[PDB]
């Protein structure tokens, strides 16, 4: 029923990034007022977002992600560099992001008023991502369980957040930055809480069976996230300054330690619990980029591969992890934001770029949901808004991107068009191959 | 910083007439919430220390003769000196008091015009202890002249020397407005003793025909 | 009184450090701070910095940071300038100053400067040789006598004639270098009763290397 | 594609792969322990926060004495009810309390009429102190009322039978916190005989109360050592004082005054203020009174302004008018007894437009001084920076560290900070971002270069930096 199809996408949509961002739309938005807009504003883009890709999702319907609708829309390059894009910037940086959020809460109750040290929250990140890499490979029927249970820490730390701004209230603004700059890196960090839409919403499709009931479950679902997001906000600002919410960067254990009193043992706790979660299905559900990546070609052979007695994806594993824990590298939290935005959007441009010459290029090709191109025309120009004003408003971290783009042109011609003939070339890529197998035990799937 | 540009760098001027040092800075010295502005004038005498003449633009120090009046505002500043006496040649400085570090300006030569004067000449055979050092220096001096401009023609047995002469000028004297300069030939003791007479003579202004003195060894 | 003193000279071999002293006297030595100006010839005043006796804190000309370095010593009224890395430009006659208002920069008291020359030429005292006119010398009312001082080092050296006694009509000509060593020549002029009858002698004296000489202008 | 499956089974022979294969997976929790390990090193010997002093409502920012509410309005409207319109000003103003001068009922010299429970009906009624001060409760503005009894007349406490006096207060005290004001000013404390003593008693009656009520007692004194003997017996006082008043009129003696006084209480807390009353105006010539809010913003303690402070208000430029009790000005009609006398520049609402103006220094700076840590409840280091200037670094354990650099000397510097001897903790850095300059015409918001800095005369800086481990 369309009920119960709204308690697995707001369940879905709702992530960890809520814990990280308020003191970056802050920050950028100078104070209250505008932050509050702000969330709306992702908000509504993000309604606009998920019908557009509630129309992918039923169109071309074909398994793994966008890199599936990229074969169809452009295929040969675009389509690895779509999977390069993803396995290189955007699945390792929205990983690293919520592997440091846990850091810092979990550390911040050893250091509540001084900032928690940078050298041991970037160990402790790292921490979290080989110990879930480690169950994941070991056990997908343990790796579930631990997917299962924590899902309910997620609502329940920020459930709580909102109960005590009630009680707040029940006890018991200008805006002052104004520049589009500032305020396309405000829609950044509030945009990043949204981030589920693009991945994983046609999965409500096998639950919910009429295709015009699938809009109604986003239509439905998120105005329900943004009213978290307000609620959850306000409840910060009608209990910490705008100079405390800047200082800290870990805002809801402030906020827990003003109220609780037993602080230590429910915000950190809860709050670490559902980034844990987080981590973990960033992880597990990985292995279907490589299976379909490799399956139509683009990727490697070895990294489809599987430990027979286990049946985990062991080196797209150990892939995915050592992606992860490169971005130890990189300086602040909100660095890693922008560009992880930067890319995820310029993606997100592609594939309804993509959609609408689609619509032109191949007319009436079956499409359960029609979206009215009154939709994508503002969606379209708002990706570009973003993007265009980012190339100046932050330099450096699209030109460290542009040259991971660009370093991806080399193994595109070397690894898939140009095929090069060697013999000795042939047998070296063999022999590196059959190295890994026998040093991870691992085996094709069964074609 | 700020900087002074000062002028006229010379200033040749008569006894009894008035004159006028300018001084300007590259920012106003105005302190605008107590409207008095920080410049200092020194005199100093050749030879001695800088004496401090005014300061605040116009406040005159105790013992400054009350001929010394300065004056202006914002960047245009100057010292005048209602009538020059002979005591007054000297370099002046402008300095500003209204940053530290101060600065100040390069300094105007003040000199003093008077009545031209022809020098009076005399020469001098070398000292007899000098002998002992197989060197000789024979020396003319020139005291008590105006203008400055001079020059000197050095004869030895007849023969026009122009190698190893040297000369110096005093600066001009305070009490009388004269120069007067000072004229060395250096040589061996075998040079002074092969040649018998010599003679020094004198070209300035006040005199068609050279002033000349001589000594026969 | 106030009267600030210095030494009268120094001799640097290049790139060695300076300590140029300024003693004060006439007034409670605490109450105001000491600048040190220099004068470059022919080039202007220049303001190191200065130092305040009460505490040792002393601020410099951003050309002199870390190259001079003021100290103070309250017990004897002296301030010290120790300056370093010395190059031939650096030669220069440098004064002590003492303020009117407690640190603001004029300058009422000056001390007599000290003449810091920068060589690796060595010290050389003075040799003094007098000068008397020899033939026809009486045959005018008024007679001129002189001392030439040769080949001395380094560039200040004093001359005065009958111990200051004559201090009325007395030239003495700047000093001319040659081959790094200095010559200077005075000259004063006596009524011609005088000179025969009565000593005269260049009182010749100089600082850098502690000699004082009194010739006496005797006839050929 | 690759060894398959049915080949893979037989390759695994045990001395080699097998072996190996144990091996890398005991090296990986091997290593992973070892980054446990390394994680906890650094979480046990990095340096923990310094706890946060439990700070009292009158720490976290300025009090505002309102000596004659009459005076504050113009007539007709002088009167509690009109107070109640004007804390929205004071909101404005970030001001975290007011004194409202004695209101009691007071008969001129008569200590049996005089009452301190009773309020002089020209200002209201109990029940307009009461809408009043649960406006000011709202508005987060505690409320101090002053109770200085024979304010009308000569001599404060009036000239006999001083016990009398005393008791009438001891009474009053418990009434008036029973009506629910957050403290008390008394004044002139050396016209009062066996000032400690009451001091001592008030004081234990009102703390005796609750931890979050104060006692600002005020004395016309200048001396160190007198204002260090009322504060030696009583030691959460506040006293204001005519201390720093005789600050030698071009700044002169202020690095003096204010160095001596923290050294000689050992940085207690302090109450900074140029009077027990009297407007800054009334000692401070006016090239100073931007200088001086930077200071009194700054230094460790609670300052005290009067009223019109916050505009560089004058007894003396509107002629006539008692040095007591100015009349406020808000806009142009507030002086109508000469009109036109007024300009636009000298009104709250001639200020409130322009950022140049003395208001918004105030307004700014007491933003800083009621957010920012290392102002609320810094340690204070005095440096010697330069000639004239007056500078030091307010600083908290790792939070942002502020310098401040007043010139008070009239010669401007040309030749940057030149700090000797920084404490090793404190050291100043390369650069540091101004967040203020008491003068126009600078780069607010950007990093200086302290080294190359130029101050002009009397212009003081607010520099803000970050820590370094
Ligand atoms: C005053 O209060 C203190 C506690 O703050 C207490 O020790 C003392 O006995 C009290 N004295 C009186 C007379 O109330
Ligand atoms: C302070 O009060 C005392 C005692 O009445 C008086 O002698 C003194 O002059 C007063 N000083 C000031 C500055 O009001
Ligand atoms: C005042 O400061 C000096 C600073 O060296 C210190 O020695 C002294 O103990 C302090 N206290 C008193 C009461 O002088
Ligand atoms: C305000 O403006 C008046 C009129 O232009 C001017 O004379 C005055 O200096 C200004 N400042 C004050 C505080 O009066």
């Amino acid at each position: 029923t369309l009920l119960n199809g709204v308690a697995i996408i707001v369940g879905t949509i709702i992530g960890s990034g809520i814990f990280v961002t308020p003191t970056g739309v802050l920050k950028e938005a100078g104070s209250p007022g505008l932050a509050l807009v702000v969330w709306a504003a992702c908000g509504v883009f993000s309604i606009v977002g998920a019908l557009c890709y509630a129309e992918l999702g039923t169109t071309i319907s074909k398994s793994g992600g966008d890199y599936a609708y990229m074969l169809e829309v452009y295929g040969s390059l675009p389509a690895f560099l779509k999977l390069w894009i993803e396995l290189l910037i955007i699945r390792p940086s929205s990983q690293y992001i919520v592997a440091l959020v846990f850091a810092t809460y979990l550390l911040k109750p050893l250091f509540p008023t001084c900032p928690v040290p940078e050298e041991a929250a970037k160990l402790v990140a790292c921490l979290c991502v080989l110990l879930l890499t480690a169950v994941n490979c070991y056990s997908v029927k343990a790796a579930t369980r631990v997917q299962d249970a924590f899902a309910a820490a997620k609502l329940l730390a920020l459930a709580l957040i909102i109960l005590l701004g009630f009680v707040q209230i029940g006890k018991g603004f200008e805006g002052t930055k104004l520049d589009v700059g500032n305020i396309v890196l405000a829609l950044y960090s509030g945009l990043f809480a949204y981030g589920g839409w693009n991945y994983l919403n046609f999965v409500t499709e096998e639950m919910i069976n009429p295709y015009r009931n699938l809009p109604l479950a986003i239509i439905i679902s998120l105005p329900i996230v943004t009213l978290v997001y307000v609620l959850t906000n306000l409840a910060y600002f009608t209990t910490l300054s705008t100079e405390q919410m800047l200082s800290s960067e870990a805002v809801a254990v402030d906020f827990g330690n003003y109220h609780l009193g037993v602080m230590s043992w429910i915000i950190p706790v809860f709050v670490g619990l559902s980034c844990f979660g987080s981590v973990n299905g960033s992880l597990f559900t990985s292995s279907r980029l490589f299976f379909v990546g490799s399956r139509e070609g683009h990727l490697p052979s070895i990294l489809s591969m599987i430990h027979p007695q286990l049946l985990t994806p062991v080196p797209s594993l150990v892939f995915t992890c050592v992606m992860t824990l490169l971005y130890a590298f990189s300086k602040d939290i909100f660095s890693v934001i922008n560009f992880f935005s930067f890319f995820n959007w310029l993606c997100v441009a592609l594939a309804i770029i993509g959609m609408i010459w689609l619509r032109h290029r191949k007319p009436e090709l079956e499409r359960p949901i029609k979206v009215n191109l009154a939709l994508p025309v503002f969606f379209i120009l708002a990706c570009l808004f973003l993007i265009a004003v980012s190339f100046w408003k932050t330099p450096v971290e699209c030109g460290i991107g542009f040259t991971i783009i660009l370093s991806g042109l080399p193994v595109y011609f070397f690894g898939v068009w140009w095929k090069n003939k060697p013999k000795w070339l042939l047998q070296g890529i063999f022999s590196t191959t059959v190295l890994c197998q026998k040093l991870m035990q691992v085996v094709p799937q069964e074609t | 910083d700020i900087v002074l540009t000062q002028s006229p760098s010379s200033l040749a001027m008569s006894v009894g007439q008035k004159v006028t040092m300018n001084c300007k800075s590259s920012q106003s010295l105005l302190n605008n919430n107590n409207q008095k502005n920080y410049l200092a004038w020194y005199q100093q005498k050749p030879g001695q220390s800088p004496k401090l003449l005014v300061y605040f633009t116009s406040t005159r120090e105790s013992g400054v003769p009350d001929r010394f009046i300065g004056s202006g505002s914002g960047t245009d500043f100057t010292l005048t000196i209602s009538s020059v006496q002979a005591e007054d040649l000297a370099l002046y400085y402008c300095q500003q008091h209204y940053t530290i570090p101060p600065t100040f300006g390069g300094g105007t030569k003040l000199e003093i015009k008077r009545a031209d004067a022809a020098p009076t000449v005399s020469i001098f055979p070398p000292s007899s202890e000098q002998l002992t050092s197989g060197g000789a220096s024979v020396v003319c001096f020139l005291n008590n002249f105006y203008p400055k401009d001079i020059n000197v023609k050095w004869k030895i047995d007849g023969s026009e020397r122009q190698n190893g002469v040297l000369n110096s000028w005093t600066d001009q004297d305070s009490k009388d407005s004269t120069y007067s300069m000072s004229s060395t030939l250096t040589l061996t003791k075998d040079e002074y003793e092969r040649h018998n007479s010599y003679t020094c003579e004198a070209t300035h202004k006040t005199s068609t025909s050279p002033i000349v003195k001589s000594f026969n060894r | 009184e106030v009267q600030l003193q210095q030494s009268g000279a120094e001799l640097v071999k290049p790139g060695a450090s300076v300590n140029l002293s300024c003693k004060a006297s006439g007034y409670t030595f605490t109450n105001y701070w000491m600048h040190w100006v220099r004068l470059r010839p022919g080039q202007g005043l220049e303001w190191i910095g200065e130092i305040d006796p009460s505490d040792s804190y002393s601020y410099y000309s951003q050309n002199f940071k870390g190259k001079a370095t003021l100290t103070v010593d309250q017990s004897s009224n002296t301030a010290y300038l120790q300056l370093t890395s010395l190059t031939s430009e650096d030669s220069a006659v440098y004064y002590c100053a003492r303020g009117r208002q407690t640190y603001y920069p004029w300058f009422p008291y000056w001390g007599q400067g000290t003449l810091v020359t920068v060589s690796a030429a060595k010290t050389t005292p003075p040799s003094d040789y007098p000068l008397a006119p020899g033939s026809a010398a009486q045959t005018n009312s008024m007679v001129t006598l002189g001392c030439l001082v040769k080949g001395y080092f380094p560039e200040p050296v004093t001359v005065t004639w009958n111990s200051g006694s004559l201090s009325s009509g007395v030239h003495t000509f700047p000093a001319v270098l040659q081959s790094d060593l200095y010559t200077l020549s005075s000259s004063v002029t006596v009524p011609s009763s005088t000179w025969p009858s009565e000593t005269v002698t260049c009182n010749v004296a100089h600082p850098a290397s502690s000699t004082k000489v009194d010739k006496k202008i005797v006839p050929r | 594609t690759g060894l398959s499956k049915e080949e893979l089974l037989k390759v695994a022979g045990s001395p080699g792969w097998v072996r190996t294969r144990w091996a890398l997976l005991l090296l990986f929790w091997l290593g992973w322990l070892g980054m446990l390990a390394g994680a906890v090193v650094i979480i046990v010997r990095a340096p923990r926060c310094r706890e946060l002093p439990a700070q009292k409502w009158w720490h976290t920012g300025a009090l505002y004495r309102i000596g004659d509410l009459q005076a504050f309005q113009g007539h007709g409207a002088g009167n509690l009810a009109g107070l109640k319109g004007r804390l929205d000003y004071l909101s404005s103003l970030k001001v975290k309390g007011l004194v409202l001068g004695p209101i009691h009922k007071n008969q001129k010299d008569d200590v049996a009429q005089t009452d301190l429970l009773q309020i002089d009906p020209n200002f209201g009624s109990k029940e307009d102190f009461d809408s009043l001060l649960q406006s000011a409760k709202k508005k987060s503005i505690r409320v101090i009322l002053d109770l200085t009894p024979n304010y009308r007349g000569e001599n404060s406490w009036f000239s006999t039978q001083v016990d009398t006096v005393a008791t009438k207060v001891k009474d009053a005290l418990e009434f008036w916190l029973q009506a629910g004001v957050d403290g008390f000013q008394v004044r002139d404390i050396e016209n009062l005989k066996d000032a400690s003593s009451f001091l001592a008693e008030w004081q234990n009656i009102t703390k005796g109360f609750s931890e979050d009520r104060l006692l600002i007692a005020g004395t016309n004194s200048s001396d160190l050592q007198q204002i260090l003997s009322l504060l030696e017996s009583n030691k959460d006082l506040l006293l204001t004082s005519s201390y720093l008043s005789d600050s030698g009129s071009t700044g002169e003696h202020t690095k003096s005054l204010v160095t001596q006084y923290l050294n000689a209480t050992g940085n207690r807390w302090c109450s900074w203020s140029l009077s027990q009353a009297r407007l800054l105006t009334s000692f401070l010539p006016a090239q100073l009174l931007r200088l001086y809010q930077l200071m009194l913003f700054t230094l460790p303690g609670t300052p005290v302004f009067s009223y019109g402070d916050e505009i560089g208000l004058d007894a003396a430029a509107l002629p006539g008018q008692p040095m007591e009790a100015p009349v406020m000005l808000w806009d142009e009609s507030s002086f109508p007894d000469i009109p036109g006398a007024v300009s636009a520049n000298m009104t709250v609402k001639g200020q409130s437009e322009d950022p140049g103006s003395l208001l918004s220094l105030f307004r700014r700076l007491s933003d800083q001084r009621s957010k920012e840590r290392s102002l609320l409840h810094g340690d204070f280091h005095a440096f010697s920076a330069g000639p004239g200037l007056f500078s030091y670094i307010r600083h908290w354990d790792q939070n942002e560290r502020f310098l401040v650099v007043l010139n008070f000397g009239d010669v401007g510097l040309s030749a940057g900070l030149q700090a000797s001897d920084l404490p090793a903790s404190a050291s100043l850095p390369a650069k540091a971002d101004l967040l203020l300059s008491t003068q126009p015409g600078r780069e607010e918001g950007s990093p200086l270069e302290l080294e190359r800095l130029k101050l002009e005369p009397h212009e003081g800086l607010l520099l803000r930096f970050p820590y370094a481990a």
